[PDB]
RNA sequence: UUGAAACACGGACCAAGGAGUCUGACAUGCGUGCGAGUCGACGGGUUCUGAAACCUGGGAUGCGCAAGGAAGCUGACGAGC
RNA sequence: CGUUCGUCUGACUUGGGUAUAGGGGCGAAAGACUAAUCGAACCAUCUAGUAGCUGGUUCCCUCCGAAGUUUCCCUCAGGAUAGCUGGAGCCCAACGAGUUCUAUCAGGUAAAGCCAAUGAUUAGAGGCCUAUUCUC
RNA sequence: UAAGCAGAACUGGCGAUGCGGGAUGAACCGGAAGCCGGGUUACGGUGCCCAACUGCGCGCUAACCUAGAACCCACAAAGGG
RNA sequence: AUGUGAUUUCUGCCCAGUGCUCUGAAUGUCAAAGUGAAGAAAUUCAACCAAGCGCGGGUAAACGGC
RNA sequence: UCCGACUUUGUGAA
RNA sequence: CCGGGCGGAAGACAUUGUCAGGUGGGGAGUUUGGCUGGGGCGGCACAUCUGUUAAAAGAUAACGCAGGUGUCCUAAGAUGAGCUCAACGAGAACAGAAAUCUCGUGUGGAACAAAAGGGUAAAAGCUCGUUUGAUUCUGAUUUCCAGUACGAAUACGAACCGUGAAAGCGUGGCCUAUCGAUCCUUUAGCUUCGGAGUUUGAAGCUAGAGGUGUCAGAAAAGUUACCACAGGGAUAACUGGCUUGUGGCAGCCAAGCGAUAGCGACGUUGCUUUUUGAUCCUUCGAUGUCGGCUCUUCCUAUCAUUGUGAAGCAGAAUUCACCAAGUGUUGGAUUGUUCACCCACCAAUAGGGAACGUGAGCUGGGUUUAGACCGUCGUGAGACAGGUUAGUUUUACCC
């Protein structure tokens, strides 16, 4: 799958209900924080005696995964989620074809 | 498993050494002056068997 | 350990670790080298 | 049990004993009282037959009488066919 | 228990005393023995342990009266779910009906076809082609 | 290959159901049911067992193979005289 | 603490694997404490970093293979 | 059981 | 004689206490899918598509048949314009069967990412131009269906755009598969942290991603021959029942052999239940599972013996056939055998049934408990339908 750089898109942003020229970028899952509640309330229950205390998923059975794709308003600087189809390799503004 | 042999030897139950035929330490006099500065004469008087 | 089998025999190797557990720690323990040179 | 007179199980006989109960929370139905109210349940008063009974504490105890929203917060301007 | 058999100066037989206690002991090793109990003794308690599994489940008459099918479930001898059934009613009386008739739509199964497309398939005839031909 | 085998469609039946017939039998045929009296039928029968003709009528068969004789059903073939 | 199982006679080849082991290279990974830099602070970041692991060597009358 | 930090833990010389 | 150090050794290291990291079947606890013509091995019929089975509405099963799916594509998505594809006929130096050009025919005999089926010709195919509608907000409906969810799809509305002169078309791919909850994490676009603020951090609301393929989604390895319990005849291993493919036996035709003495190919019809399969109806609160010994009856598909018919029957012998089950069918070597194979005798050494007759009749050699060897396999515990050796056979007085 190859996917151009300046895709023109409508844009919700209060400033501009309309289309205009987004710049095109991978989504990447940001750095965990060790503050996050879900995570302080994880590390109280494991801390002591008992082993693991809650399940670790092993049966991985997806080798692709949904690209996201964030577009950013060339106008606003605001952002757009956007995730496609399953592709097994991926590239953003790469060389046409012909 | 139950435990083994090598185990059961440190509690001493059935493992203790026999030792009610021994004639008693075999050792040196205890360290005095005369030996420290001098001779001491003893005589033998018995050589004998120690069991084990 | 050495116990058990369809054959008598010890199924593993025979040196041990010297940092073993008692009850592990059974026939050659710690040892450099086996055989007969 | 699809199918038992079964070469499928239980049962020699008799007597006595022997298994959907009590409690809590909801729900529908039905019955009784009162009704935008209802409940006197914990207490108090009293009670010469009484662990009954009778009286009394609610101007806010509980459910109702008002929603929606995560929340901040807002909250029914009064129908026709 | 009977007959027969193994050993019999030694790693011999045996009394009493004493030590080692349960995931522990003890074992010239058979998972052997540990009070008729051992691949973890026995006693009391937790404890009326749990069981989708087996067995039982006590009076009479009257009326109504099934299902073994759908979906989901580490679901397959089990549950929930819809269906089938009972009870309670309540609301009413033109509305309907496991049926025909009149009209009008839709279908590609039986049969048929190959002398029509796709595929299979026998034979000659006349000039690869043409007209036939047996059988799917 | 088949099977009283294994699996589907429509309907009925047994399971849950007695009663008459098929000698017998969950399902076949008839027919479904309160306790009775009288009359008549269904399926099936009328030589005896067994209630009802050894009834009236025409043919075919002769089995020295246990001739043959009631849906399901309790078997028979190619081929011969 | 193990294996074999009187005597006689003999016990070949294999250290890749899994074990055991080493006085060997040192940095490849690498905890808590301690250190430093930002920040108003919580905190974050970075360097340092034990054994072990990894790297290298030995070992079959170790498990084993032929 | 090995290994590190703190504690036990003090004093003085280059 | 004087020193208020019992005498040495090590020494702020070791050791203790608390944290941190490694190792740790020595020990503890737990798990170790499902479907399934038993279970296991195998397969995947577990999510999921096309054609068929499927009985011309819909729905419809099997470990039925033939195939497919977890992808791929910034174009292979959108639109406008132009064009026509496979193949054939006749032609043109190199150049021929296939190189490039030209005319004529050409209903698709091509192409459309993929499996299959549908569908499409001034297109849905090919070429070129411009593009990002493969966009935002929620609702509704269809398929599955409980008429829940998810996925997928369709018809509107409210925007913003693309392309075309325009009407129109476009909410991905011509259609039918191509995919994923709660909790937790992360990201995109005001509320709270409850004594009041500023202000980091945290928690919320709306919408995506990270994933569960056993696909409405537990976090999970073996072995037991030392074994246990609750139950199954819903379910294997004896018997019996159905079936008769395979086993055995008997016919019809007659090309051949020597047509029908005796045989008989290519075909074709049967019977039987001493083979083995197929099935799973009975039995799992138990019907004692091999073989032999003993003993009695039964069958006939007749081996011998009685009486006959036929011959390629001179005799002798032998072969075919008929009526016939009255009487017989033996002693031994090896093997647990059944089966077998040899020795010998004999008139002859036929075949079978009776819960594969017969264990409260015996026996116990084999199978098949617990001990123990070997080979192969396994890291191991252990396995072997491979070999080997040792291994308790209960009760009748009832009808
Ligand atoms: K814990
Ligand atoms: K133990
Ligand atoms: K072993
Ligand atoms: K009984
Ligand atoms: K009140
Ligand atoms: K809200
Ligand atoms: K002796
Ligand atoms: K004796
Ligand atoms: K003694
Ligand atoms: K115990
Ligand atoms: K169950
Ligand atoms: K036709
Ligand atoms: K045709
Ligand atoms: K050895
Ligand atoms: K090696
Ligand atoms: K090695
Ligand atoms: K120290
Ligand atoms: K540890
Ligand atoms: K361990
Ligand atoms: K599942
Ligand atoms: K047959
Ligand atoms: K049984
Ligand atoms: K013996
Ligand atoms: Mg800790
Ligand atoms: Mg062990
Ligand atoms: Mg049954
Ligand atoms: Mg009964
Ligand atoms: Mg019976
Ligand atoms: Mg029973
Ligand atoms: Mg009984
Ligand atoms: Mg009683
Ligand atoms: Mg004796
Ligand atoms: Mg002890
Ligand atoms: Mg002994
Ligand atoms: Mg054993
Ligand atoms: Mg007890
Ligand atoms: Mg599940
Ligand atoms: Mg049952
Ligand atoms: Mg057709
Ligand atoms: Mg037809
Ligand atoms: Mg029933
Ligand atoms: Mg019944
Ligand atoms: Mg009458
Ligand atoms: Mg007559
Ligand atoms: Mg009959
Ligand atoms: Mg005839
Ligand atoms: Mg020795
Ligand atoms: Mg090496
Ligand atoms: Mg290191
Ligand atoms: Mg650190
Ligand atoms: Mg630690
Ligand atoms: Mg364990
Ligand atoms: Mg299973
Ligand atoms: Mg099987
Ligand atoms: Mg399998
Ligand atoms: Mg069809
Ligand atoms: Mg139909
Ligand atoms: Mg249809
Ligand atoms: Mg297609
Ligand atoms: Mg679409
Ligand atoms: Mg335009
Ligand atoms: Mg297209
Ligand atoms: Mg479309
Ligand atoms: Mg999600
Ligand atoms: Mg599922
Ligand atoms: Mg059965
Ligand atoms: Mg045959
Ligand atoms: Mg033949
Ligand atoms: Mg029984
Ligand atoms: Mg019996
Ligand atoms: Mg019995
Ligand atoms: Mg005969
Ligand atoms: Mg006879
Ligand atoms: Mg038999
Ligand atoms: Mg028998
Ligand atoms: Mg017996
Ligand atoms: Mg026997
Ligand atoms: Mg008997
Ligand atoms: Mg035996
Ligand atoms: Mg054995
Ligand atoms: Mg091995
Ligand atoms: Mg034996
Ligand atoms: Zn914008």
């Amino acid at each position: 799958v190859n996917v151009p750089k300046t895709k023109k898109t409508y844009c919700k942003n209060k400033e501009c209900k309309k289309h205009t020229l987004h710049k095109v970028t991978q989504y990447k899952k940001g750095k965990d924080s060790l503050s996050a509640q879900g995570k302080r309330r994880y590390d109280r229950k494991q801390s002591g005696y008992g082993g693991q205390t809650k399940p670790v998923f092993h049966k991985k059975a997806k080798t692709t995964k949904k690209i996201v794709l964030k577009l950013q308003c060339q106008s606003c600087k605001h952002y757009s989620q956007r995730a496609i189809k399953r592709c097994k390799h991926f590239e953003i503004g790469g060389d046409k074809k012909g | 498993g139950r435990v083994i042999r090598a185990q059961r030897k440190g509690a001493g139950s059935v493992f203790k050494s026999h030792t009610h035929h021994r004639k008693g330490p075999a050792r040196f006099r205890s360290l005095d002056f005369g030996e420290r500065n001098g001779y001491l004469k003893g005589v033998v008087t018995d050589v004998i068997h120690d069991p084990g | 350990p050495h116990g058990g089998g369809n054959h008598q025999h010890i199924g593993h190797a025979s040196t041990v670790r010297r940092d073993a557990p008692p009850g592990q720690k059974v026939g050659l323990i710690a040892a450099r080298r086996t055989g007969r040179l």
